[PDB]
RNA sequence: GACCCGGUGAAAUUGAACUGGCCGUGAAGAUGCGGCCUACCCGUGGCAGGACGAAAAGACCCCGUGGAGCUUUACUGCAGC
RNA sequence: GGGAUGACCCCAGGCGGUAGGGGAGCGUUCCCGAUGCCGAUGAAGGCCGACCCGCGAGGGCGGCUGGAGGUAAGGGAAGUG
RNA sequence: AGCUGGGGCUAGGAGUGAAAAGCUAACCGAGCCCGGAGAUAGCUGGUUCUCCCCGAAAUGACUUUAGGGUCAGCCUCAGGC
RNA sequence: GCUGUUGGGAAGCAGCGCCAGAGAGGGUGAAAGCCCCGUAGGCGAAAGGUGGGGGGAUAGGUGAGGGUACCCGAGUACCCCGUGGUUCGUGGAGCCAUGGGGGAAUCUGGGCGGACCACCGCCUAAGGCUAAGUACUCCGGGUGACCGAUAGCGCACCAGUACCGUGAGGGAAAGGUGAAAAGAACCCCGGGAGGGGAGUGAAAUAGAGCCUGAAACCGUGGGCUUACAAGCAGUCACGGCCCCGCAAGGGGUUGUGGCGUGCCUAUUGAAGCAUGAGCCGGCGACUCACGGUCGUGGGCGAGCUUAAGCCGUUGAGGCGGAGGCGUAGGGAAACCGAGUCCGAACAGGGCGCAAGCGGGCCGCACGCGGCCCGCAAAGUCCGCGGCCGUGGACCCGAAACCGGG
RNA sequence: CGGGGGGAACCUGGGGAACUGAAACAUCUCAGUACCCAGAGGAGAGGAAAGAGAAAUCGACUCCCUGAGUAGCGGCGAGCG
């Protein structure tokens, strides 16, 4: 019946306008206590492949 | 045209794959060989299996819900004056969700590309870049909703 | 009840196979068998003597019962079928074009 | 759409016979010849495009 | 009892068989490959070395994120107090 | 490449194969085609064949048996080998 | 502390037990029947017509993972270059 | 609707007719509109049911002003503790129920709008009843790209039977003579059984558990061929004998010679002394529904398409725009928008967008409009196919767990 | 005057599992399902707002299609909805 959208996916990731599927860098939730501004700056989205072929499945009738 | 004449056209390929026989698709029938593969895998959309999946991923959307749910907003759906510039007169909502923009989706928002035309647009918000290119004579009658 | 038929125990034509043409009168009706008797389809039957009683037995016996269809009803005219009429008061069945 | 029609061809083994309001793709192409009246050949009409 | 005659008349098992020995060879122990040796065809009473003989999808051993019974200062509950 | 699109011709290479992928076909049940068409001068099935067609699955035709059904081209479904 | 007939009572985590986990209708560490139920089985077995073209892998990383998997490597088909 | 003809038998075939609001179907010795039963169309209830569909008859119901403030459902509302219900699993946890404790007011009342408070609103708890639309199918009927006796219900048959078990309970097998019994008088061998004649029939190898009657299996007769040979039993080659046809050629058999390690499965590797199979026949395993993703045959395309349901048919389709996808991307969001997000930044950078035409024709501006076109800008809808998700999801198999007996 | 039992499914109410799924497992899932009990009937239930929830809104209940796999719930896991 009716396919399910997968919330855990619905969640962390935001699927694009090519199709690509974006979500945030992982490591700065509570890694650090010093790490430099580089490392914890450079935190903001990304790609991912083959991957989000995988993903893009999952949120289904969201489309 | 007879009656024994139709047919499909060249492309309806009925042949589905039959499991088999000595040649083709055969014996433990085409895929498979091996061993767990006998009933249904996991997924394997989320496997994986055993180790943590791409859901070491983190979820951002920052706000998901409290439980009553989602809050009775006004929704908002752009319309470029490019498609607007389609027709003539006097555009408005409800003419253009009948046309073939817009539909339901409430409030109506005239902005996007394309040349502005020399006349009236009722519309519920407008762009800037859209206000301006109204300029070449046009309309304005914002507000609504009364 | 509702078993019924064409013929009773009066004169009919045979239209069936051996005996097309043979004519004859009470076919006493059966019609669990849907058939009847007529004159016709008359085989020997063998005999030992069901019971010494009546002693010997011989082969020229009795006649066979034919298939209801086999026949068509006959009077004042030839073969034809039978249409039903009220008489005024009940009702009989008459032939198209004589009366019985 | 004329019963008093409809009724005396009916049992010609030549003849299917249809209401105009009937008129299917199957039946003209199962039939060699196709016998339209003109209130038939209009309920046609109004269904075309 | 077994053996023979008249009577009656089963079974597990069985890919099919036209089913020998020795040295070898081969998935490491071949009637079935090689080379050689032996050997007319078919039975009957006997023996039990082989057909990795039969029977039981090894009870030992390991594997399965299988199962049950049992234990406790393993966990988490519950009755009872 | 011929291209007179002749899907037939010469030229050039290639054509072992398990898991697998791909492409063509044969046959079975049933539906349209069927108020049709085959059928007692014999249906379906069965038993034969040293003949015909096809690479193959098969399809023919013939003799015997059988005794009342069978079902083209062209397509459609599926309890289909 | 005997043996025995007839009439009765106690049963499934329950009975009964001079105690073997014995016995509870010829296999009791949890009876039998029907049902949930087509339990589950990452295991074993089996998987049926024909021809033509191509044709692997048995590695790496991670895995309560190690005879199972996910991504990559290697095969195939369509389109593009 | 008769006749003729073939035939055991016409309904076949033939000649010349006929009915049709009926040419659905079944039967009759074979194939039939006109032989039979029916079919179209049309009639029919003294009696028993059913029955506002249509009539009636009842019960029952028909007001404004201004005063009073009398009454508006109690162990209830309400609050706290323990829980259940809802999408809500302690959550910011409201709402509806309520086992415990405490415990009101009567519209200047009391509940609700997701803690709570103030505004603005919504509604009247603690009494009961109420057709229709909806569900099901033991039963009757009508249909089938449903089965056709290993199928279909477990049962086409004297089946929930025979048999099994103490019991709950389990649970079979088994259909077909022929058109018609015309079911074989009588004679002969025999105790009978069973046969041989005779006789019936179109057919008796339709003779009675009898239509057809395959394969395994058991025999009788014949042809070739075998007791010095040895083998996955075959194959290639000659030769002999027998059999077909005029011949060339072909069929059967096999004496020598050459070459030869069953099938399946599982494996790095099997003839393997690893698994499975006695042989034959029949049953036996990748489907279906709804989603999804590609591909593909079409329709229409700045769009495409309906769902339920309604009207029609009774193998006829229409209507129905609720709704869904698509036409804007960004942001966590407010929000902005061909941009947007981070940023102080017109630095940068992440997502984003930027779609014509190969091109016949032709109004016949020395202008290509724009009709047209692939099927796109570009999508949708339906069909088909591959794979995926949820379902038992390729088929068969546990040891076990739980419920009621 | 009534009641008592029977009735294939269907219905309401009172009680109410587990295998499974989470690739172990306990919250969660299976599921208020299977099953037991009581009751009712050709249906049963529900039913005229101490309602919905944002609309100067609707106006009993039930049933179908959408809304929507949305809003939300979830060891924010499986999954539920
Ligand atoms: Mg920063
Ligand atoms: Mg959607
Ligand atoms: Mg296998
Ligand atoms: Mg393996
Ligand atoms: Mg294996
Ligand atoms: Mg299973
Ligand atoms: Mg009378
Ligand atoms: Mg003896
Ligand atoms: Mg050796
Ligand atoms: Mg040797
Ligand atoms: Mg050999
Ligand atoms: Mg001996
Ligand atoms: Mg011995
Ligand atoms: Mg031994
Ligand atoms: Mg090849
Ligand atoms: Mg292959
Ligand atoms: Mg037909
Ligand atoms: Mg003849
Ligand atoms: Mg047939
Ligand atoms: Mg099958
Ligand atoms: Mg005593
Ligand atoms: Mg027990
Ligand atoms: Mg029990
Ligand atoms: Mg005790
Ligand atoms: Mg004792
Ligand atoms: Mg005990
Ligand atoms: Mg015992
Ligand atoms: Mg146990
Ligand atoms: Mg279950
Ligand atoms: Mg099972
Ligand atoms: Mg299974
Ligand atoms: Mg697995
Ligand atoms: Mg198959
Ligand atoms: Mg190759
Ligand atoms: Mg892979
Ligand atoms: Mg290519
Ligand atoms: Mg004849
Ligand atoms: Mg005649
Ligand atoms: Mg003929
Ligand atoms: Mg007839
Ligand atoms: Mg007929
Ligand atoms: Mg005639
Ligand atoms: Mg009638
Ligand atoms: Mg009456
Ligand atoms: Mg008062
Ligand atoms: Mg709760
Ligand atoms: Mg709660
Ligand atoms: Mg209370
Ligand atoms: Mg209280
Ligand atoms: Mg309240
Ligand atoms: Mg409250
Ligand atoms: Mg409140
Ligand atoms: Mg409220
Ligand atoms: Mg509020
Ligand atoms: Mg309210
Ligand atoms: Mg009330
Ligand atoms: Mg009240
Ligand atoms: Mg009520
Ligand atoms: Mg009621
Ligand atoms: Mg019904
Ligand atoms: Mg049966
Ligand atoms: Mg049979
Ligand atoms: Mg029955
Ligand atoms: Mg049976
Ligand atoms: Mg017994
Ligand atoms: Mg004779
Ligand atoms: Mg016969
Ligand atoms: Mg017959
Ligand atoms: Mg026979
Ligand atoms: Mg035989
Ligand atoms: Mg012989
Ligand atoms: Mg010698
Ligand atoms: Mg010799
Ligand atoms: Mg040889
Ligand atoms: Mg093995
Ligand atoms: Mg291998
Ligand atoms: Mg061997
Ligand atoms: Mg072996
Ligand atoms: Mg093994
Ligand atoms: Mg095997
Ligand atoms: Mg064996
Ligand atoms: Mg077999
Ligand atoms: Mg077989
Ligand atoms: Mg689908
Ligand atoms: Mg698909
Ligand atoms: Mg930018
Ligand atoms: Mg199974
Ligand atoms: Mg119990
Ligand atoms: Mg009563
Ligand atoms: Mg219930
Ligand atoms: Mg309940
Ligand atoms: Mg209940
Ligand atoms: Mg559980
Ligand atoms: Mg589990
Ligand atoms: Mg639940
Ligand atoms: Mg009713
Ligand atoms: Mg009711
Ligand atoms: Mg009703
Ligand atoms: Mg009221």
């Amino acid at each position: 019946p009716k396919m399910k959208t997968h919330k855990g996916a619905k969640k962390r990731v935001k699927i694009t306008a090519s199709g690509k599927v974006v979500a945030m860098k992982t490591g700065k939730r509570h890694l650090n206590w010093q790490k430099s501004g580089k490392e914890i700056r450079q935190k903001g989205r990304k790609f991912v492949l083959a991957k989000p072929e995988a993903e893009r499945i999952k949120l289904l009738l969201p489309y | 045209d007879l009656r024994p004449n139709p047919g499909a056209n060249k492309r309806r390929k009925r042949v589905g794959r039959g499991p088999g026989s000595g040649h083709g698709k055969t014996a433990t029938r085409g895929h498979k060989g091996q061993k767990s593969r006998s009933g249904g895998l996991k997924d394997p959309r989320r496997f994986e299996g055993g180790r943590s999946t791409t859901l070491m991923r983190l979820p951002k959307r920052g706000m998901q819900g409290q439980v009553p749910g989602e809050i009775k907003r006004p929704r908002y759906q752009g319309v470029n004056l490019k498609d607007l510039a389609r027709f003539e007169g006097e555009v408005t909502p409800e003419l253009l969700v009948r046309a073939g923009l817009l539909k339901k989706g409430y409030r109506l928002k005239i902005l996007g590309e394309g040349e502005a035309k020399p006349l009236k647009v009722v519309a519920h918000a407008f762009s800037k870049s859209a206000l301006e290119k109204l300029k070449a004579a046009g309309g304005e009658p914002v507000l609504l909703e009364a | 009840r509702v078993k019924m038929h064409v013929k009773k125990g009066d004169t009919v034509l045979v239209a069936s196979g051996k005996y097309k043409g043979r004519v004859g009168k009470v076919k006493e009706v059966l019609p669990k068998k849907y058939a009847v008797i007529v004159e016709g389809v008359n085989i020997v039957k063998k005999a030992v003597r069901v019971s010494p009683k009546y002693p010997q037995g011989g082969f020229i016996e009795k006649e066979a019962p034919l298939h209801a269809s086999k026949v068509r009803p006959i009077c004042p005219a030839c073969g034809k079928p039978t249409r039903v009429r009220k008489k005024f008061l009940e009702n009989g069945k008459k032939i198209r074009v004589c009366a019985k | 759409g004329n019963e008093l029609v409809r009724r005396a061809a009916r049992n010609l083994p030549w003849v299917v016979t249809l209401a105009p309001e009937g008129l299917n793709v199957y039946d003209i192409v199962r039939t060699e010849r196709l016998v339209m009246d003109l209130d038939a050949w209009e309920v046609f009409q109004n269904r075309i495009g």
